[PDB]
RNA sequence: AUCGCUUCUCGGCCUUUUGGCUAAGAUCAAGUGUAGUAUCUGUUCUUAUCAGUUUAAUAUCUGAUGUCCUCUCGAGGAC
């Protein structure tokens, strides 16, 4: 089955994996995330 | 009906194949047939078809047309960029928020 | 507000806090009357680093027996039952081994080796 | 509620039909209780226990017997209150 | 089939066109089997393997299921799982010469892949410990039982009667003692959903097994009115 | 009660840190605090061994202690900062030089015997870089001229390749 | 409230510490429980067993394992012997590059006795090649992440390791004893570190261990510790009934 | 059978009068619901043997053809020692099929 | 490690013993029961020593023996109750030395249990119905019968089962051909269980009981219980019938009591004492063993007290109603 | 040397992205019932004590939101 190492949920399927990385959950989790690498940035 | 699932799965099918081979993309899905899968790709689908909300221009157009043609949406639609399931129940809208 | 400040730097949402029982303050006294947020954090307290001085300070070890006690007097008690718990469990020769002198009468051996020495037996 | 005295049920059908078990609420008192009764009942039934304590004290069997089944009323002292 | 004449007959003479031929190659396309979807097909598979390994001796079949419990799918490990469970309840008596071969997998499983992973292993260590009853294979039941006791705390109506199940089989191979010291500090616990399991599991190592436990409670002290303690047991003679 | 890991192994793991504080000691912690985004060793770990003189004698023995073959150092938590000597005794070893020779600077260079390959003995002479220039300042003056192990020493700031 | 009576014969948990005989037993909701002094004797009770961890933990039990990636199972080297384990991966690859066409054509025209394994090899693996693996004492129950817990308590200095020596510049194998670790050298200068004065160093405050070297060349023992007398610093640097079982099977 | 949780047994005293089993429900155990290592016969309770019900199957309820046997692990674990292990109770799923079925056809 | 374990002495204590004609012919031999292993002496009645005819071991604890013989038989089986869930029927065959087991019939779970039957095992005189009994809540009674073939036949188990009531001792009332009748001594611990000062456990005293089954109807009914002026141990049955009155005597601690039901009133007689001897003047005295000798002229119960005199008992009587109680030494 | 050009050569790894035709060459994908669990998607909780319910504890749920006048939960004051 297919994990999302982001949101760290579980998939059956992988129609059920796409059907996550296009909702609310995993949106949020990546825009959370792009902030926190802008913080990161630097004779 | 058609879930996300079903959905993410004909979107990515479609990207792969292209639009004249539904027959494999029929095959790829379960309880679906070739006819569904194309109609649901030229209905909701495609990312050409627009998903906002309706410029008062066209709804304009819309009254003046589906008076100038009545019942003819297939031929209304085209005219004024909506797929003619949106066209329809728009219009019923106006015409109870008229009413 | 002063909600939790999340992984993301944000504040942790009001329900996960409702859950996680953070709003809950409990006192460690030893720690310099400290305050902890969260059952899970007092009961790590114990062997985090503020409550290892306080301990230290009093003159008790930071051992097992004391978690999850936190008022000093109640600390110092305890400590005092269990010394002389120890103190019955362990053997101390100085004490118990009972020397009989040539007299045929008894002494401990440290009196034993005392009068030994002193002269005598 | 529902899942509680249902299975207060299961557990009161249990213990009727078979003394000596126990549920959520059970006592040290009875708990060890029903411990000294069944005690009681095996050093009877098995043939060498009896022997042990016959000649541990200095009675006979039929004493010994009799002694255990007048225990066998109260043997950890009146109930809890 | 719809019917279950039909496949108990099925599974039946695979076993005999395996006495006929070799095991291995029955055994492969069973194996292939595993790799379906519907459940019915797959358990009346499982079953098939059991049968083929009991009538040819199991020494020919294990590796080869012991190795397909590395392929990545759920179905097919919960397949090799669920046939260990038969093949152990077939062969009876003489899972003592393989016990020590399958714990290593049974323990890699009951540390989780999945709840039915955790309820299959639990099944199969019921059905092995049944068999290995009396023959002193009891360090390994025991090592098992570590792996098997934290699943008491589960909801799911199958696996906490497949736990069940379990901890009753290892109570007859491994004696009401160990069963004892394993109940006891949880019978008066400040919780109750814990007191309400530990207290099913006493209940029944108490009803089979009552009279084995009078040489087996714990010293208890007594306390001010009453006197709890069993002084007969201590008369020296 | 408290130790500074330096110079620790890029892959020398925490468990490879603590098993040579717990076969020196009472290992109560090791700890590689390190690189928030690469996960290796931060070049400096703070290691807390409860015993203080268990501490002092583990960094007495964890000087030059090679952890993935570099010498890791193990103490309290290159502008050519170095001596060259004169006069050196070939009875002399460079885990000893260090001690000896370190109070006035840790030991930035292992301290290495100019000996030849022939035979493998001592020239009288040797290199080794302290921590700054005033270290090799007071260390040279508070070592030159005067007597060392078996030849008075001779030690000056460092004559470079 | 009666609930509240209850409560008022609530101990505190140090009421509760002091009275009973061992107090490290005793945890923080064992005040709850309506029979604590019980409770605690019977968490003192010899040889039982305490309750999982996770009974209160909010998350279910590996349902929190859930994160990482495993390595497939691991079989055990008696049955690697048998090289089971190539044979059926030669069959797995050349399956998956077969096709549907060639799948049902060989469900209807098989290749029989395409390939094969001896017996007597698994009858060795099973009843002349088997070992006990390592098992579990009484009482070690597993939780959640006991499987990736290095070790602990193992307070020896003998205790060396092959990935240890190797990144220690030293050697693994039977020359482990005469191989020495970058410790002993200034264990010999300032003695064994001062939490181990109970610490014997092999070559330097025990003897030479069996065909190793004193000596100061590259791989020997060094210069023995001893006073100006002639004793030695720690321990002897120089080195200086009837237990057949019983009953047993010849 | 440990199959369906929602049955019932008469669990009453036992008797002599050996059980009997259906043509469909022939084979298997009456609680382990094993199919293999038959060990000991089954005993009826008397009131739940009387009349009609004599010479049934113990778990279908219809024609007995054959004796009903306890597997080896019912019989170590002494789960035969219960009395009577009729099921009393028809259950939701005879009825269902049932209804279904005489909707259908 | 393997061992192998082997017996050189068997057991030698004895725990009970039955007599009567295991064999068939007019002798009469003894089983008794050594702790597991069950064997049969026979008295030789010429030299007056006694030999072995056989030893078994039977691999159980055995709790209870009773020797019963059909109705117009001449044989007597072994009745055994043990340890296990059974309750075994053993006929001996002198031709080939060996115990065989008529039947075995199986009633619950295996071990001295509390509430599983085993322990008390009482027979009826006229050899219709056995009764065992656990120590507390369980009693199943057995019927006995002939076939066509005249071998033993036995049914389905009655019931009895009566919550919260200890068992001291059961044995079989001696009537002739009405319903079979069993007297237990009893008690009921409900109340002491309930009482929260002590009351209770004292001033709670047992009550004997006469169960009545009804071959007519197939049931055991409670019919009569009435209580007892103190705790005794056990019950010896009187030979009724046409011979002597029929009911029980009770052996309690410091008397002998006949009792019987109907308007038959109690009779009570001390148990005689030792003149002048030295026992510490607390302790009392009861009976420890008993037995009946009954031959076509009169019957006598011998008893036997903790120090082991014995004393013969009478039961001077008219026609129904026995009106005195006559105990004389005997020996010791 | 540099600028312009010409030709040749070496390189990156890039770039490039596929068997012609025809009537898209033609055709076409058959399960269910009973009990139970899990996973995603979706939706949602700043409020204040205090009492009670409950709980292992939270929570939950239930409940009102020091005294007096007034200005507007807020404010001054004698207390
Ligand atoms: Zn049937
Ligand atoms: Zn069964
Ligand atoms: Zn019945």
């Amino acid at each position: 089955s297919y994990e999302c190492k982001l949101c760290l949920t579980l998939h059956n399927n992988e129609g059920s994996y796409l059907a996550h990385t296009q909702g609310k959950k995993h949106q949020t989790n990546l825009a959370r995330r792009a902030a926190k690498e802008a913080k990161e940035a630097p004779v | 009906v058609w879930r996300n699932t079903e959905d993410e799965i004909l979107k990515a099918a479609v990207m792969k194949y292209g639009k004249n081979q539904w027959s494999r993309i029929a095959s790829l899905l379960h309880r679906k047939s070739a006819k569904q899968c194309k109609a649901r790709w030229y209905e909701w689908l495609d990312p050409s078809i627009k998903k906002t909300e309706w410029s008062r221009e066209e709804e304009e157009k819309l009254l003046h047309l589906a008076k100038l043609m009545p019942t003819q949406w297939r031929t209304i639609a085209p005219i004024i960029g909506r797929t003619a399931a949106q066209c329809l129940e728009h219009y019923e809208f106006l015409l109870d928020k008229a009413a | 507000k002063n909600l939790p400040l999340g992984w993301d730097g944000k504040p942790i949402p009001y329900w996960l806090y409702k859950l996680h029982g953070l709003n809950i303050n409990y006192n460690c006294e030893i720690c310099g009357n400290y305050t902890y947020r969260g059952p899970k954090a007092f009961q790590r307290h114990f062997a985090e680093w503020r409550h290892a001085h306080g301990m230290r300070c009093l003159g008790i070890p930071n051992t097992a027996h004391f978690a999850n006690v936190t008022q000093i007097e109640d600390a110092v008690s305890l400590w005092a039952k269990l010394k002389l718990q120890k103190a019955s469990e362990r053997w101390q020769p100085d004490t118990e081994e009972e020397y009989e002198d040539s007299s045929g009468n008894v002494v401990n051996k440290k009196t034993y080796e005392d009068l030994k020495r002193q002269g005598l037996l | 509620m529902t899942d509680r005295y249902t299975i207060h049920s299961q557990l009161e059908h249990l213990q009727s039909k078979y003394i000596g078990t126990g549920h959520a609420d059970t006592t040290k008192w009875e708990w060890l209780v029903n411990q000294h009764r069944d005690s009681y009942c095996s050093y009877m039934g098995h043939f060498d226990l009896l022997n042990y304590f016959a000649i541990a004290e200095n009675e006979s069997k039929a004493r010994v017997r009799f002694n255990l089944m007048e225990k066998m009323l109260q043997p950890c002292g009146p109930p809890a209150d | 089939a719809h019917k279950k004449a039909i496949r108990r007959a099925t599974v039946n003479t695979f076993g005999y066109i395996a006495k006929a031929i070799g095991p291995h190659d029955v055994l492969a396309t069973l194996l292939n089997n595993l790799k379906v979807q519907e459940r019915q097909n797959r358990v009346c598979t499982t079953v098939a393997i059991a049968i083929v390994a009991e009538t040819c001796s199991p020494f020919t079949v294990l590796p080869a299921l012991m190795n397909e419990y590395r392929v990545p799918e759920l179905n097919v490990q919960n397949g090799v799982l669920k046939s260990l469970s038969f093949l152990f309840e077939y062969i009876g008596e003489m899972g003592k010469d393989y016990i020590y071969a399958v714990t290593p997998l049974l323990e890699d499983a009951l540390m989780d892949r999945d709840l039915v992973h955790r309820q299959t292993a639990s099944a199969v260590v019921q059905h092995m410990s049944l068999g290995v009853y009396g023959f002193g294979c009891e360090d390994s039941l025991n090592h098992l039982l570590n792996y098997v006791w934290p699943n008491v705390f589960e909801t799911s109506p199958h696996v906490i009667q497949a736990v069940m199940g379990a901890l009753e089989g290892l109570r007859v191979a491994i004696g009401p003692c160990r069963m004892l010291q394993y109940c006891l500090q949880g019978l008066f616990h400040p919780a109750r959903k814990v007191r309400d399991v530990y207290w099913k599991i006493y209940n029944s190592i108490y009803i089979g097994s009552q009279d084995a436990l009078i040489a087996h409670y714990p010293r208890i002290y007594n306390d001010d009115k009453n006197t709890y303690i069993r002084y007969e047991l201590d008369y020296i003679l | 009660a408290t130790v500074y890991v330096g110079g620790l192994d890029e892959k020398v793991s925490e468990p490879l840190l603590w098993e040579l504080f717990l076969q020196a000691g009472p290992v109560v912690n090791t700890h590689m605090p390190k690189d928030r985004v690469t996960g290796q060793h931060q070049g400096y770990g703070f290691v807390e061994f409860l015993s203080e003189e268990d501490a002092d004698y583990a960094i007495k023995i964890m000087n030059m202690i090679k952890l993935y073959g570099k010498p890791i150092r193990v103490n309290k938590a290159d502008v050519g900062a170095n001596i060259f000597i004169g006069n050196l005794d070939p009875e002399i070893d460079e885990k000893l030089l260090y001690d000896t020779f370190s109070a006035f600077g840790v030991i930035l260079q292992t301290p290495k015997i100019m000996r030849d390959p022939d035979t493998g003995n001592s020239k009288g002479y040797a290199f080794i870089n302290f921590a700054s220039f005033d270290a090799s300042d007071a260390a040279i003056e508070a070592m030159n001229g005067q007597y060392l192990c078996n030849r008075p020493i001779t030690v000056s700031y460092a004559f470079k390749k | 409230s009666k609930k509240k009576l209850r409560r008022m014969n609530r101990f505190t948990v140090a009421e509760l510490k002091q009275l009973v005989a061992r107090p490290d037993v005793v945890e923080m909701h064992d005040v709850t429980a309506q029979d604590p002094k019980l409770l605690v004797h019977l968490k003192a009770t010899r040889n039982s067993v305490p309750v999982p961890r996770h009974w209160c933990f909010k998350r279910k039990y590996l349902q929190g394992k859930r994160g990482i990636e495993k390595p497939p199972f691991e079989l055990p080297d008696f049955i690697k012997r048998t090289g089971i384990q190539e044979m059926r991966e030669a069959l797995q690859e050349k399956e998956e590059q077969k096709t549907m066409k060639s799948k049902m054509r060989e469900k209807v025209r098989p290749k029989m006795g395409k390939i094969d394994i001896d017996y007597q090899k698994l009858h060795d693996a099973f009843f002349k090649w088997q070992t006990k693996p390592k098992l579990t004492i009484h009482g070690d129950l597993y939780y959640e992440g006991k499987e990736f817990e290095t070790r602990l308590k193992e307070k020896k200095p003998g205790d060396l390791s092959d990935e240890l020596r190797i990144s220690l510049g030293m050697p693994v194998g039977p020359n482990a004893h005469k191989v020495p670790p970058p410790w002993l050298i200034a264990m010999q200068r300032y003695g064994p570190p001062p939490s181990y004065p109970n610490l014997k160093i092999p070559g330097l405050n025990s003897p030479i261990p069996e065909s190793c070297s004193f000596g100061y060349h590259a791989g020997g023992w060094g210069k023995p510790p001893v006073d100006e007398t002639g004793k030695p610093l720690y321990g002897d640097v120089f080195g200086t009934i009837d237990r057949t079982p019983w009953g047993e099977l010849e | 059978a440990k199959h369906h949780p929602d049955l019932i047994f008469c669990r009453k005293q036992a008797g002599v009068a050996i059980g009997r089993l259906c043509e469909k429900c022939d084979g298997k155990c009456v609680i382990c619901d094993s199919y293999v290592r038959p060990c000991t016969l089954v005993r009826i309770c008397d009131e739940c043997n009387y009349g009609s019900y004599q010479g049934r199957c113990v778990i279908c309820g219809g024609p007995g053809v054959s004796d009903a046997y306890y597997c080896k692990e019912c019989t170590i674990q002494e789960k035969d020692r219960d009395g009577c292990p009729k099921i009393v109770n028809l259950g939701s799923s005879k009825t269902d099929l049932f209804y279904e079925r005489k909707k259908y056809g | 490690m393997f061992l192998y374990n082997l017996t050189l002495q068997r057991a030698t204590g004895i725990s009970f013993a039955i007599h009567g004609n295991f064999s068939g012919t007019k002798q009469q031999e003894i089983v008794v029961s050594r702790g597991k292993i069950l064997e049969l002496l026979r008295p030789d009645p010429n030299t007056g020593k006694v030999h072995t005819l056989l030893t078994v071991e039977v691999f159980g604890v055995i709790r209870s023996l009773m020797a019963f013989r059909l109705t117009g038989g001449t044989k007597d089986y072994i009745v055994v109750g043990s340890d296990s869930g059974r309750i075994v029927i053993l006929e001996y065959q002198p031709s080939k030395n060996m115990f065989e087991k008529i039947h075995q019939e199986t009633f619950g779970k295996s071990g001295c249990r509390r509430i599983v039957p085993g322990q008390f095992l009482a027979v009826d005189p006229k050899g219709r119905a056995v009764m065992i009994s656990a120590i507390e809540k369980q009693k199943l009674v057995y019927i006995l019968n002939r076939d066509a073939a005249a071998r033993l036949t036995i049914s389905s188990p009655l019931e009895a089962h009566k919550a919260n009531t200890l068992v001291y001792h059961v044995v079989g009332v001696d009537v002739g051909f009405e319903n079979p009748m069993f007297a237990c001594l009893e008690m009921d611990y409900e109340e002491a269980d309930n009482d929260p000062t002590g009351e209770a456990a004292a001033n709670t005293q047992q009550t004997l009981t006469f169960y009545e089954l009804d071959l007519g109807l197939n049931h055991v009914v409670r019919k009569y219980s009435e209580p007892l002026e103190e705790h005794g141990n056990f019950l010896i049955t009187v030979p009724g019938g046409s011979d002597g009155p029929s009911g029980v005597l009770i052996c309690s601690e410091n008397y002998i009591t006949y009792k019987n039901f109907g308007d038959q009133p109690d009779i009570r007689c001390p148990i005689p004492r030792r003149r002048n001897d030295l026992d510490d003047p607390e302790r009392g005295m009861i009976f420890v063993c008993s037995a009946t000798h009954k031959t076509k002229s009169m019957f006598f119960f011998l008893a036997q007290t903790e120090q082991g005199d014995i004393f013969k008992i009478t039961l001077e009587t008219d026609e129904d109603m026995v009106t005195e109680i006559r105990l004389k030494y005997f020996d010791t």
